[PDB]
This record gives C-alpha cells, sequence and structure tokens, in this order.
RNA sequence: AAAGUACCCCGGGAGGGGAGUGAAAGAGUACCUGAAACCGUGCGCUUACAAUCCGUCAGAGCCCUCGACUGGGGUG
RNA sequence: CACGAAUGGCGUAACGACUUCUCAACUGUCUCAACCAUAGACUCGGCGAAAUUGCACUACGAGUAAAGAUGCUCGUUACGC
RNA sequence: CAGGCUGAUCUUCCCCAAGAGUCCAUAUCGACGGGAUGGUUUGGCACCUCGAUGUCGGCUCGUCGCAUCCUGGGGCUGGAGCAGGUCCCAAGGGUUGGGCUGUUCGCCCAUUAAAGCGGCACGCGAGCUGGGUUUAGAACGUCGUGAGACAGUUCGGUCUCUAUCCGCCGCGCGCGUCAGAAGCUUGAGGAAACCUGUCCCUAGUACGAGAGGACCGGGACGGACGAACCUCUGGUAUACCAGUUGUCCCACCAGGGGCACGGCUGGAUAGCCACGUUCGGACAGGAUAACCGCUGAAAGCAUCUAAGCGGGAAACCUCUUCCAAGACCAGGCUUCUCACCCUCUAGGAGGGAUAAGGCCCCCCGCAGACCACGGGAUUGAUAGACCAGACCUGGAAGCCUAGUAAUAGGUGCAGGGAACUGGCACUAACGGCCGA
C-alpha cells in the first residue's frame, strides 16, 4: 500500500496540528525562604526534599 | 403495568415447589420514590420518574438537588422513567409515594433491562460469531482474519452495515418474560429465573412484561 | 498479592519474582529505595507481607520469609529492628513518594519507604 | 438488452430529428 | 459472603459430616408415573465443591463391569437421607485417578 | 455426545459388538445424541455367528454416554462406556438381552421395552 | 589592508547580546552579489449544513489607499 | 486410438527425506472454538527512514462517455479535524 | 481472461391447435409452423487495457433479483379421503453432513419441512490456500531424418507490498443549537430480528366397498439459529496449595531456594468462556396481493365495477428490541446560578476577575488501544495493608512416640494462599487552568 497522490498543503497541515504538546500546570510550594513552582504530582516531594529544583 | 428499578446482587439455585433446581439471579429493589410524573398535558405523554439508592447531600449538584427540593424528597443516587400506556395510568401516583419490591405477585414476568457488560474492542469471532480460516494446511496468518469485504469494480466500496470490529458491549439490551420465582418482601429482594444484564451491583429496570 | 493483569515486569514471569526479592532486600537494608512508580506500586503488597511474617515472632515465619529474600543479614535485621518495631502499626508500613521524570525514557520516578 | 435498446430510442428526440451518431 | 441471607431456608443439617474417599450410602427418592421410590446409590465419594447450596458431591458404583458416575446437590430435597457406613483416608482432595483404575487397584483403605 | 463417524460398543447382544454413527435422527444438522436420542450406524465389528452382518445400516438408541448431563434437579449421571443398542423399525431391540446400566432418561422417551430389560435403570 | 572582534555579560560548551575594527559586518573565516522550490513568525479578510480540474464572470460585506470636499488595491 | 525383447521384455529378496492406496495407535486437522504467557502492534520520552506523487476542500445511486466515473448529467446524501 | 455490442445457438414464456386423453384440443400433454423476452452456455465482432486489467476450484465474508426448493394465501382438476398435478400471488426467514474426483457439473450414501435457480471482473488472492492450468528437470505412448512437438498422460516445481485518498467498523477532540449550566426525556429518521418439526386430543369421527384417513381449532416436548449470563456441569489458569526427577547454592544435618517448556505431574477460587442454564421468534390492529364477494348500471335482462361498500397471506405499515435533536425545522419538561471591574479609535468590541458547574492532577474499576465512560477524594471505605470469614489445597515447621531403617502416628480439619465478603483511616487520595 503505497501513496496514490502527493498530499496537499492543506492536508498535511491539517493533521500535523494535531502533534502537540500539552502541560505542566504548576503550583506555588515553598522552600528555603523563596516559593519556586512544581506539578502538582511532585508537591509532596517538592518541600519534603527528594527533588532539586536547581536543575 | 407497574416497574421498579434495583440493582444485580447476583445469582444462586433455589429448589422448586416440584423438587427441581431453578437458577435465579437476586436483585434487590429498594424502597423508590416517585420524584415527577410527566402529564399528557404539558409534556405530550405520560411517565413516572423514579428515584432509587441512597447518596450523601453534598455529593448531589445544585441544579439537581432543588429537583428534589421541589418533589420534598432526600436525594438519591440513580433517577431514570417508566413510560407507560394511555393516559390513566398515572392517575395512581403522588409525589413522594415510596413503592417497593412487594407488589409483583410470586410467578410474574418481567422485562428486567439493564446495561451489559463491555468487552472492550473484540473483533470479529467474539464480536459477530465469524468462522476463521483454517489452522493448517498453508494458511498464512488469517487464523481469525474477516477475509473478504466486499465484490470488486461494482459497487467499488463496503456497504453500511458491513460486520467488521470494533467495542463491544455496555449496549442496553433486554432479557424479556423471565419469569419471577419469588417475591421477598422483607429484605426486598426478587428471586428472578434465569440471567439479567449487566455486572454484579449494576442498575435494573424491573416492570412487567409486554408479551408476558 | 494480587497477580499483574498486564505483562509481568522485567519481561517474564521468574524475572519478576527475582526482581521483587531484590527491591525488597534493598529496601529492608537501606529503608528507601528509588525506581519507576509501576516497580513502586508493585512492591508495596510484597514488602507489607514480609512486615507481617516478621511481627509475628516463629520459626515457622523465619523459614518462610527465607523462601524469599536470599540474604541472612537482612532476614536478621527484618526479625531484629523492623518486626518489634511495627507490632504497634497494624497494617501500612509503607509509603510512596513522586520524584520526577527519568532522564533517557521519560519513566516516571518513585521513592518508596518505610513510614517510620 | 436494455443499453442497446434505449440508446438507439435516443434518435427520436425532436432536436436529433430522427438519427442519432449511433458510434 | 454475599446471598447469604437468602441462603439459610434451603439449608437442611440433616446432612451428617463426610470427606472424599469415604464410602456413602445415598437414598434417593425417584418420582415416576407409576409411584414415588427410595432408591439407593452405593459408592465411594470423589469430591466436595464447595459454597452453601451450590456444593455437590460425586459417588461412584462400578456396576456389572462398567463405571458409573453420579452427582448430586449436598442440600437436595431429593436426597432423603445420607448413611456413611466406612469412612477412609485417601491423601487427596479430589480422587479423578479411579476413572482409569478400574479392578482391586480402585479399592480405598479405612482409616 | 456421539456426534459423526464415532463408535459406540453395543449393550445388549445381537451379535453386533461395535457400531458407527452415520446420522443423528430428529432434526436438520442435528449435531449430538446422548441417552435418549436415536442414531443411525453401521456395523464394524460384528461377531460370525449371528443375526447381523458385518457393514449394514441399522437404527440405534444410546444407552450410556461419557459425557455426563443436567436431567433435573442438578442431579447429573456419567459413564465410562460409550454405548448403543440396536433396535426394530419403531421400538423394540432385535437384541433379546441387554447388558449394564441404561440412563433413566429413557423411560421418558418411551423405551419401555428397553428399560423393562436390563439389570438396572438408573 | 587581518585591521580575524582586546574587554564585559548569558551559558558546561557551541552560539549569541553589548563594545569595538572598517567605506560597509546590510563583508565575521558557516565570509562578494544571494534567485526559486521548500520552512517559519506577525498583521488584514475569509472559513466548522457543505459535494469544490480548484478557475472564470456577476457580486454583498469588511479592511487599507488617492483625489475633489469617487478612482484604484487586498479579501470573496 | 498408439506394449514388446540390450532407445532391452517379464520378474525380483534388500534398499528409498521418491509416487500411490489402505490400516491400527494418537491427536485442536476438524465438529467449534476457548483461555494463558512472551515478542511486535497500542500509549509516553528519544532518534528517525522508504517505495510513491499531474493536481485536491477527493461521497453515493441511476446514467452518459474510449462501451466499468471521487471530477461530466440529474437526483439523493453528508457539521470541522 | 474480464467488460461492450449482437443474440445464430442456448434459456424462460407465448400465438395457432393436427391430436393423444373411453367420448371430450385446452384436468394434463401438445406435433408441424409462427412471435418475442433474458444475456446465464457455445459463438460472432475487435471498441477500452500488452511503459502488466495477475491466474480455474475451494475457504472466509457476503449483497441483490425472482423465473419459489420449503413454510404462507388462492383458482381449476379426469380433486371421495390421504397424497398429488397444474396455474396465479408472494422474496420475511430458512435452504444439512459425508463418499469418489483438482474439479465446476455429476453419480451415490444417510437424512430433511426443504436440500431452489441466477447476477455481482463466470463477486471476493494489496483477504487466504495452490490441488488444476501454464516456465525451466524427467520418463511413457505418438509424429519428426533431426533439433524437437502434442487442450495426449505422468511425478516434481519461490504466491511480493509498513494503507495517502474515498469506502466501511469502532472512539475522541473543536465550534454550533441567541446567556451560561445540570437532570430526566420526545422520536423525524434508521438498524437488528422474522425458521420450522414431530407427537397426543378433537376422531378411527367426516369421507370410502374396504384398504386407508382428514380440514378447522386445541395442548405438550423439540431441532437449527440469535442474545444475555456464570448458579450448576465443563475448559483455561505464568505472584495459589501439595507431590516428584536431575543438578548447583544457603557452612553442614533438617528445612527451603534457583534452573531445566510454567522442569514435569495431581487438583485449582475469581476473571474470560461453551460443551453450561435462562430467554427470544409473538399476540393484536390497519391498508393490500392473487382470489372470493354484496348491491348494481351503461345494455328491460345480466355482471365483483362503471359510483359506493366489504373479506383476504410469513410480504407492506404498526406492535416487540436497540441507536437517535449535527433532526440546521439543531426539539420538550424542569431545576440552578443571575454579577461585577477597567480600558478605548465607545460597540452584536477588547480584556480582568468570577458564580452555577466542568476539566487537569490524585486514589482506582467487572470501563478501557489511547481517549472516553463510571466511582472515590479526609464530613473519606476508592485501592493497598491488617483483622476476620468464604473458598482452594490436604495434614506445615518444630518437638515427641514407634521402626535397625525407607517411612508411619500424635500435637491439629493443621499450615499456606490471589481476585469473592464485611469490618478497620494504619499508608496513599496533597493546588492550578477554564467558565454568564
Ligand atoms: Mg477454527
Ligand atoms: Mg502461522
Ligand atoms: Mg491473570
Ligand atoms: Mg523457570
Ligand atoms: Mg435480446
Ligand atoms: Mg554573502
Ligand atoms: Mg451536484
Ligand atoms: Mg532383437
Ligand atoms: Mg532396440
Ligand atoms: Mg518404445
Ligand atoms: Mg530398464
Ligand atoms: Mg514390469
Ligand atoms: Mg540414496
Ligand atoms: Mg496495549
Ligand atoms: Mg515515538
Ligand atoms: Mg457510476
Ligand atoms: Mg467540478
Ligand atoms: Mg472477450
Ligand atoms: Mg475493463
Ligand atoms: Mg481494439
Ligand atoms: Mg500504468
Ligand atoms: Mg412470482
Ligand atoms: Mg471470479
Ligand atoms: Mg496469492
Ligand atoms: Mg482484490
Ligand atoms: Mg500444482
Ligand atoms: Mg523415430
Ligand atoms: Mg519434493
Ligand atoms: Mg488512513
Ligand atoms: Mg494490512
Ligand atoms: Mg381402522
Ligand atoms: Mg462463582
Ligand atoms: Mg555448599
Ligand atoms: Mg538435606
Ligand atoms: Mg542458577
Ligand atoms: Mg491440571
Ligand atoms: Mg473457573
Ligand atoms: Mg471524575
Amino acid at each position: 500500500a503505497v501513496p496514490k497522490r502527493r498530499m496537499s498543503r492543506a492536508n498535511t497541515r491539517s493533521r500535523r496540528a494535531q502533534w502537540k504538546a500539552e502541560a505542566p500546570g504548576l503550583v506555588t510550594v515553598s522552600v528555603a525562604g523563596q516559593q519556586r513552582k512544581v506539578p502538582r504530582r511532585l508537591l509532596k516531594a517538592a518541600r519534603l526534599g527528594l527533588v532539586d529544583l536547581d536543575k | 403495568r407497574k416497574g421498579i428499578l434495583g440493582t444485580k446482587l447476583g445469582m444462586t439455585q433455589v429448589f422448586d415447589e416440584n423438587n427441581k433446581v431453578v437458577p435465579v439471579t437476586v436483585v434487590k429493589a429498594g424502597p423508590n420514590v416517585v420524584t415527577r410524573i410527566r402529564t399528557t398535558e404539558r409534556d405530550g405523554y405520560s411517565a413516572v420518574q423514579l428515584a432509587y439508592g441512597e447518596i450523601s447531600p453534598r455529593k448531589v449538584i445544585k441544579p439537581v438537588a432543588g429537583q428534589f427540593a421541589a418533589a420534598g424528597v432526600n436525594p438519591r443516587r440513580h433517577v431514570a422513567e417508566l413510560r407507560l400506556d394511555d393516559e390513566a395510568a398515572v392517575a395512581e401516583y403522588e409525589v413522594g409515594q415510596e413503592l417497593t419490591a412487594e407488589i409483583f405477585s410470586d410467578g410474574a414476568y418481567v422485562d428486567v433491562t439493564g446495561t451489559s457488560k463491555g468487552k472492550g474492542f473484540a473483533g470479529t469471532m467474539k464480536r459477530h460469531g465469524f468462522r476463521g480460516q483454517g489452522a493448517a494446511h498453508g494458511a498464512q496468518a488469517v487464523h481469525r482474519r474477516p477475509g473478504s469485504i466486499g465484490g470488486c469494480a461494482t459497487p467499488g466500496r463496503v456497504f453500511k452495515g458491513t460486520r467488521m470490529s470494533g467495542r463491544m458491549g455496555n449496549d442496553r439490551v433486554t432479557t424479556q418474560n423471565l419469569k419471577v420465582h419469588k417475591v421477598d418482601a422483607e429484605n426486598g429482594v426478587l428471586l428472578i429465573k434465569g440471567a439479567i444484564p449487566g455486572r454484579n451491583g449494576g442498575l435494573v429496570v424491573v416492570r412487567s412484561a409486554i408479551k408476558r | 498479592p494480587k497477580p499483574t493483569k498486564g505483562p509481568r515486569l522485567g519481561g517474564s514471569s521468574s524475572h519478576q519474582s527475582a526482581l521483587l526479592a531484590n527491591l525488597a532486600t534493598s529496601l529492608f537494608e537501606h529503608g528507601r529505595i528509588k525506581t519507576t512508580e509501576p516497580k513502586a506500586r508493585a512492591l508495596r503488597p510484597y514488602a507489607e507481607k514480609l512486615i507481617t511474617h516478621a511481627k509475628k515472632g516463629a520459626l515457622h515465619n523465619r523459614r518462610e520469609v527465607m523462601k524469599k529474600i536470599r540474604d541472612k543479614d537482612v532476614v536478621h535485621t527484618l526479625f531484629a529492628e523492623i518486626g518489634p518495631f511495627y507490632a504497634d502499626r497494624n497494617g501500612g508500613y509503607t509509603r510512596i513518594i513522586k520524584v520526577e521524570n527519568r532522564k533517557g525514557d521519560n519513566a516516571p520516578m518513585a521513592v518508596i519507604e518505610l513510614v517510620r | 438488452a436494455k443499453r442497446g435498446r434505449k440508446k438507439r430510442d435516443r434518435k427520436h428526440s425532436k432536436a436529433n430529428h430522427g438519427k442519432r451518431p449511433n458510434a | 459472603n454475599t446471598l447469604d441471607f437468602v441462603d439459610q431456608a434451603s439449608l437442611r443439617d440433616d446432612i451428617p459430616t463426610f470427606s472424599p474417599g469415604d464410602t456413602v450410602n445415598v437414598h434417593v427418592k425417584v418420582i415416576e408415573g407409576s409411584k414415588e421410590r427410595i432408591q439407593v446409590f452405593k459408592g465411594v465419594v470423589i469430591r466436595r465443591q464447595g459454597g452453601g447450596i451450590s456444593e455437590t458431591f460425586t459417588v461412584r458404583k462400578e456396576s456389572y463391569g462398567v463405571g458409573v458416575e453420579r452427582t448430586f446437590p449436598v442440600h437436595s430435597p431429593n436426597i432423603d437421607h445420607i448413611d456413611v457406613l466406612t469412612r477412609g483416608d485417601v491423601r487427596r482432595a479430589k480422587l479423578y485417578y479411579l476413572r482409569e483404575l478400574r479392578g482391586k487397584k480402585a479399592k480405598i483403605k479405612e482409616k | 455426545m456421539i456426534q459423526q463417524e464415532s463408535r459406540l460398543k453395543v449393550a445388549d447382544n445381537t451379535g453386533a459388538k461395535e457400531i458407527l454413527c452415520i446420522r443423528v435422527l430428529g432434526g436438520s444438522s442435528r449435531r449430538y445424541a446422548g441417552i435418549g436420542d436415536v442414531i443411525v450406524a453401521t456395523v464394524k465389528d460384528a461377531i460370525p455367528g449371528g443375526n447381523v452382518k458385518r457393514g449394514d445400516v441399522v437404527k440405534a438408541v444410546v444407552v450410556r454416554t461419557v459425557k455426563e448431563r443436567r436431567r433435573a434437579d442438578g442431579s447429573y449421571i456419567k459413564f465410562d462406556e460409550n454405548a448403543a443398542v440396536i433396535i426394530k423399525n419403531d421400538n423394540d431391540p432385535r437384541g433379546t438381552r441387554i447388558f449394564g446400566p441404561v440412563g433413566r432418561e429413557l423411560r421418558e422417551k418411551k423405551f419401555m421395552k428397553i428399560v423393562s430389560l436390563a439389570p438396572e435403570v438408573l
């Protein structure tokens, strides 16, 4: 099964627009005289000190 | 034409008056409050809306809560209608009438509607009861496959309602007839003969059979 | 515990039982470990059902912990330290924390640790 | 057959004057 | 266990305690057009399937040079009474090796 | 579940010895005989002295089958033996006696002469 | 003509932004001029009940523009 | 129709991954399918091809036509991706 | 090879009746001759394709036509009855499994209510097989001086492709339905389904010389097919229990573990399943077919028709089950928010912040490709753990007694254990983006 036609300039774009990224949607943590912000799944680990925000 | 919402409580077996085994699907139709009575003047049909199952007040949505507040009723899990024939049958319901499973009377027949078990994208063999191709004598990679789906240059297309492959179950279905073995008044359970659609603990609408 | 519904992590049934043994025996040594989040969730009901054998003190239970784990320093300190510590607590000896995504594969990490 | 008959009865349309270019 | 609240009426307590391996002498009510009768089945108990009314047990006669194997519900109305006459120990839940054996080799040994 | 082809060793005497199933009667595309259901048969093994030859097409009723069936009150029977009895045009067996336990479903089917014969009904 | 960007900042580097050098980095060693296919960003007008060799002719509305106090563009 | 005697005729124990027919044993080959595991498929992160291509905002029916039409006629049908 | 035209030949009806049917052409056959339909056979023609339209039969999947094989409704009969014949109407459903052959076709076998005929590239190889045909090897008969040849036989002989577009089967995202939301619905328009047997009574009555033997209407039990479900029976089981072989390891003995197809073997709850157990095909009503009619003219009589009024079949409507307001005529019945603020070239404008609610995250499922759908989120039983049961396996470890030992018995319905059931917050369910 080979493509019979060259796909049009309109049709190639309209599919290609669906390929995106979403995310994160941050929340305001606090740590060590500073806020930063973080994803909500990591909100426990941020203040408890399993992750590092310098990276 | 009487009716009742309930749940599927799972199956057992119970022995007959004449010593046979009848397999019985246990449903518990709890105390249902009629909330709203649809009437032929305003709506253009006759129906009864039934409320079922205990829910916490804080879980209830404010649009939904105000409808139960209009009825004068504590809010419930599920709500649904019994469509009924003619105008005359809605004459004997009042909003806040709490009907129970005692009504059905031993040796009745029912419809017992309920949503089916989802089987989760089954193709061809499971879904439609096709035969596959042979397991041996040459057969290259076709052992459960649909085969042909159409003729040739005429018509030059597949017809609508061709039987292929897709998501199976969660259909509304119906059993039809299905004899009521025993109404238990205390506890609020009906022993109905044979299988009734759906998972254990799914919503189920038992009503008296139109064919009977 | 409950069997895995899906394909067995490791890519085999025999590898899964060896993997959960190596994850459990590491957890009771250090008291903390970091894995992929699916490996962390699979480890919880495995690890707690060794700690229940610990707190119930008998030779019978020393044999049945030794059917897994396979290490004498760990099965010692499982019964010496960890067992009589969680004699007080009824259940739930373990927690999970989220440690953000791994670099190469974007696999979501998780730390799994004793409650203390 | 049906297609053979019908083509040759397009001869009699009024615009054609009782002859139509068959083939 | 859900559906305990419906089982209670059908659960007979006339059944004596037996296990698989035991020779058990089951009398059965046969209703036919002529008259009600007490036929009696006589053999070794093969298995028990558990769980309230739904449990069954399977008895094996060996009659006239052929094996017959007959299951009953334990709490059947039709089962009349069960006489357990020889108790025997078999080291096994379910005795499906007796199907192949025939002969005197199928003899179970008493406790 | 006797099916097509297959091999039943006969309960009744008659010198048949063994028979192979041609057809299960009583419907189109009817797959399975068991106990009460009749079949068309063909004699394979046979005996030198008898009133049936080898390879002659005859009716037969099933009497024992190795698959189990429900009956009623959840009470199953199961034999070690797929067996049958060769019958006359209607119902009487041409074999004058019958060996082994027939099913008690036979009485319902009306083969009252077969259940009148034989060591027991079960 | 190397006068090939001393020095400062971002950065692990590459690469850049100031600063300089030059007539000109709109000549930075990826270096004269730098077309098209193709690849984006911003700004107008249009488009989610419509069967479109994708144009053509008639043409509503909208958005810019010139000139007196209506002529042209883009869209359709 | 149209075997035939060293382009040998007729046999022949033993041999044959040769061709042919039958038999017992056993079997998912089948009646009639069912379930489990692994490897792809599928989802997320990374890197990243290929044949092919006159165009595109590419329905269907009965027709017509270089005598089998996504594009022509007349209907019917179809929210965008 | 397939399509196109043609229709000699084939194929299905038809005109005229010489006749045969005791007599009587038309109950049923119908010569000779004549007229057409169909495109399904063998052909004629050479119009599309040779910078490729790839191949008979079978399998898988079908879809339409009626010139009906069965079931259903009728007229005539050289129709007593049973069972036929023949013609008209009717396409809803159903039209079996084997033997021989590559076969299609055909002959046979046992059944069946019946084993229908055709079209769709003699439907269907980017769906499958490769037995047939049709490459290269080789032998046999034949023709040829020979190389070799033969719709003459014979044995062997590579079946390529990751789906762009329409199409079809499922599932979301985005705007729309004149404010924004939520719950329950109406049914325009669709789809799936629609089969039929035996036997007992009515009745050995009608009918017939007897032999045979009913319509009409009752009742029981079926087969094939479809859909639900897992109580039973049955299968499966890759973190369940016990047995056991070989070999390495835990210092070693005892007791366990790794590996050998899950090493093999005996069972196995939940889940998914059929071989399992339940249920279905309706019962009515309406307008009709062929056909039977009533009242009646034109045409004093007659006539089912010209006006009018009826009976009448599994077809056609409605009834039964399922989807469904993207049904642009975008519906209905309710309930819930209902309110602010700024800027400007100030008007169906642009924001900002919200309310009723939604979504993301989080804890999961009997829902699941992903998404979605359904629950739960501390006022919490959603999942794990723990505690209890159910159920599955079958009598653990240690010590003790017996045995010279393999092993046996008592502590003990023991020990172990997943999905099913309740109880119990012990662990994990901790803050952002949309929205009048
Ligand atoms: Mg198969
Ligand atoms: Mg294969
Ligand atoms: Mg599993
Ligand atoms: Mg292994
Ligand atoms: Mg013609
Ligand atoms: Mg340059
Ligand atoms: Mg058009
Ligand atoms: Mg010579
Ligand atoms: Mg010679
Ligand atoms: Mg010669
Ligand atoms: Mg020779
Ligand atoms: Mg010879
Ligand atoms: Mg050799
Ligand atoms: Mg997947
Ligand atoms: Mg990828
Ligand atoms: Mg066309
Ligand atoms: Mg056009
Ligand atoms: Mg041709
Ligand atoms: Mg062509
Ligand atoms: Mg030509
Ligand atoms: Mg070409
Ligand atoms: Mg007709
Ligand atoms: Mg073909
Ligand atoms: Mg092929
Ligand atoms: Mg094809
Ligand atoms: Mg071949
Ligand atoms: Mg010669
Ligand atoms: Mg070969
Ligand atoms: Mg595609
Ligand atoms: Mg493919
Ligand atoms: Mg008589
Ligand atoms: Mg169960
Ligand atoms: Mg060693
Ligand atoms: Mg040892
Ligand atoms: Mg090893
Ligand atoms: Mg087994
Ligand atoms: Mg099971
Ligand atoms: Mg939710």
